[PDB]
RNA sequence: UAAUAUUUGUUUAAUGAAAAGUAUUUUAUUAUUAUAUUGUAUAGUAUUAUUAUAGUGUAUAGUUUUUUAAAAAUAUAAAAAAUAAAGUAUGAAUUAAUAUCAAAAUUUUAAUAAAAAUUAAAAAAUU
RNA sequence: UAUUUAAUUUUUAUAAUUAAUAAGAAAGAAGAAUAUAAUUUA
């Protein structure tokens, strides 16, 4: 009652990302080589994957 | 009904009157008139 | 052969189960003789918070 | 019948006579296969269904192929290891060059300024530290680079260490070499203990006490001078007092005291040792011994401003079963926020530690309470263990 | 062990173990300085 | 925003901490029994920020303790 | 002065390997079908671990054919009409 | 008592070790960003009568946690003890007010 | 259910007090003066200080 | 009588004197267990003090009573004591005739 | 419960609780007649230990065997020899 | 039902609380093994509506012990899985409790709960233990090492001796955990729980034994250190 | 649908077991009185299912995985009694054209009319 | 499951100016649980 949670609408609808035709990413020959996570604003220090053995 | 007059109860204060004393007193008054 | 074996197995475990038992009762009686010894010096009556007179009356015993 | 896909992953109801499928216990899903099937992958050797052919090539190339190195090669590799003298020179140089160019913190008014991160500084320092053999605080380093005074000390002590290592030999390497096949602390080592104490001093201002106490251990490791030993032991006494390491403080408190004959008359160190020894005794609730110790301090050292303070504070303050129960300082509150038993986890009812393996609280080798496995053990067909009639 | 120690600390004039040993080792070191100044 | 942390409610009124004021704890304590533990004399239902003592509350047959000003560390 | 099944067998002349076989199931001594747990079965050596066999981890539950041939199956020389 | 909170505790602890290894201050850290987004999945057979079956979905998630340093923070005092604890500790003989001891700032003259 | 519920019907349940009391609620706590662990008043630990005087 | 709190009022005495004649056969030498508020534990501790008798409990000096109810712990002792104190004289009277 | 050893058939009785349910059919106890540990069998049912509220304690009624055993012992003919000494209600 | 053993398990205030079980018979069985264990070992860590029940029942057992009557002995003997613990109950508790009439058992609510389920944990004790013969100086803050070892003793109390008939029984009970067939039971238990599968149960080839001889020769050492 | 149903491992007389046609025994193992050769442990019914089928042969190995702090109604037994529902964790299935919804009344319209029009007066959550 | 009713949203010092036929700091047990608001208790 003191916190605030409104339900995110992405869990209601999660369409898969569009698959590529003949593996041809139509814009490789146009856009830069910058990682899309970087331009999106996604960065991380540690990636801890629990599917690892350790 | 959730009000204060109804929910609150006086149990804890019952030592302020001698229940056991008055019952026996009216026993005395029972045998005095002979019921 | 297996009739004889089936009784050969069920006789001797019956034999040695008594060997468990008799040594166990022997031990428990040793134990209670230890209580008999120890409760003397400590003065334990094991009869409650009451003195000897209480049980002496024997009305409550 | 068939309100869903014909896949063996698909959502809704199926039927056997229409959509026959065999029994796949845990079938790794459409995307990522998750932590459960991977749990199975790392324990029993494959996925639980036995249809997924174990294919580990990608880690064989990672672990076993990489360590292959043949004897004829690895019998020669250690003949080529880098010269540590040169490595100390290079590490000191570029670490100093990288620290010197750290920008002076701009002081704002009405709000505290965020210090510039030390990102580029971790790279030189991590080479420098294990070329030297001592682990150094990043936090203490940043806090030192905050204060201009501390930055001054740190900088010129690094410079002195640089110069002494270039012109002279590396004294810890000297006395490492002469050990396996005695002398007063050398110039470079004096520089070193000085800068490590500076950085621990900075480490305390930011309130990392455990780390400040851990840094000074190597700092006493490098000091062979009894003056240096006295001062360092004192410092560790205080840095373990703030950390609420009371056995550590009431250990290191008294060596700093023991050095009082052969330490110069110009020292504050031994008195500080008295103060720490006494304070540690006080924090464990033995007040009598505390006052005894401060009495000894003022006996030997006559009037001493810290022992003034502590004599009158003890005076102002003026059962064995309840001693050192109380939580008196915040750093053990901080250490109690971590490493504590909470509702539902990290308690004695979740997983118990046994010989570095996890167990459920049901098999708890130190506990037979109800629900524990060891209550179900029976008498194992030998002798009757207990006189219990019904159970066991 | 409680009264054992209550006997121990009161044989030592209300010292503790560590204060006793500290006093002692302190004396041994001051007499090491004594051996030093007598030898040198 | 400044952080969403709550300041101390430990000294305020609480309706589930309210019931334990007049409840009987004799079995909970082995060595240390106190007259009434949860009960703070003069304060509404054990809460320290609710101080009524040495005010005008008229209570002919029950005791009231006098006022001494509370410290800073007792409240928060 | 405990029980000590070996000295109990020695006092009864019961052949102490046998006496113990009375108090474990017939699965663990004699060749007879019975419920076995796959964790007892044994495991080949991993890269982290060593091999695991039911010789080392369960010596006392393994089958003994002294007892099996002397108890259950027949001797041939008792039947030889030749 | 919740699983999610346990997981987030592990994440907080590790990100804290990360942030201390990065050289930030422990006492001023704050959760700037916490988010979850859909992760991988495993599946399972739920067997049902009359030859019916369905696939139970064992879900998993990805957690993102960003700890940022905020020098302007002030933390509400958590050292308050209830009156009950106060007079209990008074009755036992303990001090309800903790011992502070003046500690000389560490300094190296050698 | 006779129909698919939209995000609004899914979002209607969070306005309720039952939901808020169950899920998003912060707990009140202080530091155990004996153990220095975060503690809810009325729940103690297995430690011989914390049984007699339970702080 | 039995359930009275604290002090024993005189009215309460009247109750006991009324029940004196309620039971036809009673003598001051009667066993302790006929008394109000004499339980098992209360009887036993009187017995080891060599007290079998209503006369004997009426012979108590009141500092035997309190350590019966405090140092030892037979509770509700003053009730039974006072119960003796009241009833011993009438009993003697009824014993004569 | 009535118990008699296999060898001398020495008869005696004690109540068996719900804790002892696994000992009900066979007991091991010391016989006064053959002095050493023996093995006892359960011939007849007598009585409960506990009783539920507002219910008679005395009706798990002990069988005719047990009541016969308390007639033969402790009876008019059994006590009459011993009444010259004790008359057990008296000392 | 006013009789100070026999139990009434309702929810109304005159009745002590019924803790969930299969049958009132099952409740009685559970209660019996709880009381037996508590008399054997003074504390019980007990979750749920069970603990207040243990409190009240322990008070009943101490009341019976103070009775010190042959009927009391016998009625307590009906109730327990252990005959021996009954003897312990009439040797210990009167001297322990001679100065107290009321509330002999201390209940303490623990801030930790079972991971398994939300049910809270209560720590139920007998009260003053400095009067007890065998429980005199013991420390319950943490458990013993291997659970067949005698529990921790407070540093100031080390030199305490216990009734011989009790450590005889305790050693006889503990001596079946040093034989190797217990070790086989241990490994086989790992196998079983792993089959029923229960997480975090290591493979029986990683399960190195509870009892070794080196650990025994140090444990007995420190045990005569306490003696 | 679904913060749903299910699951939920605190105390064993399943003694036995050839008819199972699946399960890395690293060397499971005679000391024989016998000869060569060969072969001994958990998967029937889509499951570690309700729980097997049958032939041995025997009677004291207790032969050792079932959560839970109120009341309705359902299920047993004697409207009382026993059992089960806020719970932490797992997490299906029927259903789904829908807009934040569709509450009450009146008549009409090609057959209930949640279709019209008019008047009207349906807050939220949980059971 | 939708509507519809009935109950509840956990002491409201207090109730009804009208409709139709009402709400002050919070959750473990409402009980320290064997009907005392502590039966003296180390
Ligand atoms: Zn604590
Ligand atoms: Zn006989």
């Amino acid at each position: 009652m003191y916190a605030r949670f409104r339900t995110r609408s992405k869990f209601y609808f999660r369409p898969a990302r569009p698959a590529l035709a003949y593996n041809v990413d139509p814009n490789v020959m146009r856009r830069p080589k910058v990682k899309r996570g970087l331009l999106k604003g996604t960065y991380s220090d540690e990636t801890v994957d629990l599917r690892d053995r350790e | 009904t959730n009000r204060h007059f109804f929910v609150a109860r006086a149990n804890a204060f019952f030592s302020r009157l001698p229940i056991a004393r008055v019952q026996r007193s009216l026993a005395m008054e029972a045998v005095r008139e002979g019921r | 052969k297996r009739i004889d074996t089936a009784k050969r197995m069920r006789r001797d475990r019956r034999r040695i189960e008594e060997l468990k038992t008799l040594e166990f009762w022997g031990w428990y009686m040793k134990l209670q003789r230890v209580r008999g010894r120890w409760c003397r010096e400590q003065g334990v009556s094991s009869r409650g918070v009451y003195g000897p007179a209480v049980d002496a009356a024997e009305l409550w015993g | 019948y068939q309100r869903g896909g014909w896949s063996p992953g698909s959502k809704h109801q199926k039927h056997m006579t229409l959509n026959p499928t065999l029994y796949l216990y845990r079938f790794p899903g459409p995307h990522g296969p998750g932590p459960y099937t991977m749990k199975y992958w790392w324990t029993l050797g494959c996925f639980p269904t036995g249809m997924e052919v174990p294919f580990r090539l990608h880690e064989f190339l990672s672990t076993y192929q990489q360590e292959h190195v043949p004897v004829e090669v690895e019998e020669w590799l250690r003949c080529y290891i880098k010269d540590p003298l040169s490595e100390l020179v290079n590490a000191s140089n570029d670490f100093f060059k990288a620290v010197e160019v750290y920008p002076e913190v701009e002081s704002a008014r009405g709000y505290k300024t965020l210090q510039p991160s030390i990102a580029p500084l971790l790279v030189p320092m991590k080479k420098f530290e294990e070329q030297l053999g001592v682990k150094i605080s990043p936090v203490g380093l940043r806090s030192v680079l905050s204060n201009p005074v501390l930055k001054d000390r740190f900088l010129d002590d690094l410079f002195d260490y640089k110069s002494y290592v270039e012109k002279g030999g590396s004294t810890p390497h000297r006395r490492l070499a002469r050990s396996r096949f005695a002398e007063t602390t050398a110039d470079d080592e004096r520089s070193l203990i000085l800068l490590l104490t500076t950085i621990s001093e900075g480490c305390i201002n930011a309130g990392n006490y455990s780390d400040a106490a851990s840094v000074l251990a190597d700092a006493l490791m490098f000091c062979h001078d009894p003056d240096s030993q006295a001062t360092t032991h004192a410092n560790i006494s205080f840095a373990s007092l703030l950390n609420a390491d009371f056995k550590g403080a009431e250990y290191n408190g008294r060596e700093a005291a023991l050095l009082q004959p052969q330490v110069k008359p110009t020292s504050t160190a031994c008195a500080r040792g008295y103060v720490g020894w006494a304070a540690a005794a006080a924090y464990q609730d033995d007040f009598e011994k505390a006052e005894a110790i401060v009495k000894d301090g003022l006996t030997l050292y006559v009037g001493n401003e810290h022992l003034e303070k502590l004599a009158n504070k003890l005076q102002a303050l003026r059962p064995r079963s309840l001693r050192e129960s109380r939580s008196h300082l915040p750093s053990q509150q901080s250490r109690g926020l971590l490493s504590g038993s909470g509702k539902g986890f990290s308690n004695e009812f979740d997983w118990v530690e046994f010989k570095n393996k996890l167990y459920p609280s049901k098999m708890d080798p130190r506990n037979n309470e109800m629900g524990s496995v060891f209550r179900r053990v029976g008498d194992l067909g030998s002798f009757i263990s207990t006189s219990r009639s019904m159970e066991r | 062990r409680g009264d054992a120690d209550r006997n121990f600390r009161e044989a030592f004039h209300g010292m503790s173990l560590d204060q006793v040993l500290f006093r002692e080792r302190l004396r041994q070191r001051r007499m090491q300085k004594q051996m030093e100044e007598k030898a040198k | 925003t400044p952080v969403r942390d709550r300041k101390c409610t430990l000294q305020y009124y609480n309706p589930i901490r309210a019931r334990f004021v007049y409840r009987r704890d004799k079995p909970l304590f082995d060595k240390y029994h106190v007259t009434a533990r949860n009960l703070a004399p003069g304060f509404s239902r054990g809460a320290l920020k609710h101080d009524w003592r040495a005010l005008g509350v008229y209570t002919p047959d029950h005791p009231q303790v006098p006022y001494h000003p509370l410290q800073t560390w007792m409240l928060g | 002065g405990r029980f000590n099944m070996d000295e109990a067998a020695a006092a009864l002349q019961l052949n102490p390997a046998y006496a113990a076989a009375l108090y474990r199931p017939l699965n663990y001594t004699f060749h007879i079908r019975g419920q076995l747990y796959p964790a007892q079965k044994g495991r080949p050596s991993r890269p982290g671990s060593l091999a695991a066999s039911q010789g080392r981890m369960f010596p006392l539950y393994q089958r003994n054919d002294r007892l099996d041939k002397e108890l259950f199956r027949l001797n041939s020389r008792g039947l030889t009409t030749e | 008592l919740r699983k999610g909170h346990q997981i987030v505790f592990r994440a907080l602890e590790m990100a804290q070790q990360g942030a201390e290894a990065k050289g930030l201050d422990k006492e001023h850290l704050r959760v700037a960003h916490i988010s979850c987004y859909p992760g991988p999945t495993d599946k399972q057979i739920d067997i049902r009568s009359k030859g019916y079956y369905a696939w139970k979905t064992k879900k998993s998630s990805h957690l993102v946690l960003t700890l940022a340093e905020d020098p302007e923070m002030v933390l509400p005092d958590r050292t308050c003890l209830p009156y009950s604890s106060l007079m209990s500790m008074k009755r036992a003989g303990l001090s309800a007010q903790p011992t502070v001891i003046d500690v000389p700032a560490i300094t190296a003259d050698g | 259910p006779k129909r698919k519920k939209n995000p609004m019907q899914l979002r209607r349940k969070v306005y309720g007090l039952h939901f808020k009391e169950k899920y998003l609620k912060m707990e009140e706590w202080y530091y155990c003066p004996l153990c220095a662990e975060p503690k809810k008043p009325g729940e103690w630990c297995r430690r011989e200080d914390c049984r007699q005087i339970k702080p | 009588g039995i359930a009275t709190g604290g002090r024993v009022t005189n009215e309460d005495r009247r109750w006991w004197l009324v029940h004196l004649e309620c039971a036809p056969d009673i003598t001051p030498g009667t066993f302790i267990a006929w008394l109000d508020c004499c339980g098992t534990h209360t009887c036993k501790k009187l017995i080891e003090r060599n007290i079998w008798t209503i006369e004997q409990v009426a012979a108590l000096d009141s500092d035997q009573v309190d350590e019966l109810k405090y140092r030892e712990g037979c509770l509700k002792m003053d009730v039974v004591w006072e119960h003796a104190r009241t009833i011993i004289t009438p009993l003697r009277q009824r014993e004569v005739t | 419960a009535l118990f008699s050893c296999f060898r001398c058939g020495y008869m005696y009785e004690f109540a068996v609780s719900n804790s002892y349910c696994r000992k009900l059919t066979l007991r091991n106890d010391h016989c006064p007649r053959c002095d050493q540990l023996t093995l006892f069998r359960f011939m007849s049912v007598s009585g409960m230990v506990g009783n539920m509220p507002f219910k008679p304690i005395g009706v798990p009624g002990p069988s005719y065997a047990t009541l016969w055993w308390r007639k033969t012992r402790e009876g008019k003919e059994a006590s009459a020899p011993l009444d010259a000494v004790c008359k057990s209600d008296r000392w | 039902t006013t009789e100070p053993l026999m139990a009434d398990y309702g929810w109304t205030r005159g009745k002590l609380p019924k803790f969930r079980a299969r049958s009132p018979f099952h409740r009685q069985q559970i209660a019996r093994r709880m009381v037996t264990e508590m008399i054997r070992k003074d504390y019980c860590i007990v979750g749920g509506a069970r603990a207040p029940a243990l409190r009240i029942l322990a008070d009943h057992v101490v009341e019976l012990a103070k009775a010190g009557d042959t009927d009391s002995r016998q009625q307590l003997a009906y109730f327990l899985h252990d005959p021996l613990m009954v003897d312990k109950a009439f040797d210990e508790y009167p001297r322990r409790f001679k100065d107290m009439n009321a509330k002999y058992a201390m209940m303490t609510r623990l801030k930790s709960r079972r991971r398994t389920d939300a049910v809270a944990m209560y720590f139920v004790e007998y009260k003053n233990r400095d009067m007890s013969d065998n429980h005199k100086g013991e420390d319950y803050s943490a458990g013993p090492e291997r659970f067949f070892l005698p529990p921790r003793i407070v540093e100031t109390e080390k030199g305490i001796q216990r009734p011989p008939h009790m450590q005889m029984a305790f050693d006889r009970w503990a001596s079946k955990f040093k034989t190797e067939e217990f070790h086989h039971w241990w490994r086989l238990r790992h196998a079983k729980l792993r089959y029923w599968g229960v997480r975090n149960v290591p493979h029986p080839s990683d399960v190195d034994p509870l009892w070794t001889e080196k650990e025994e020769e140090e444990w007995h050492n420190e045990m005569l250190a306490n003696t």
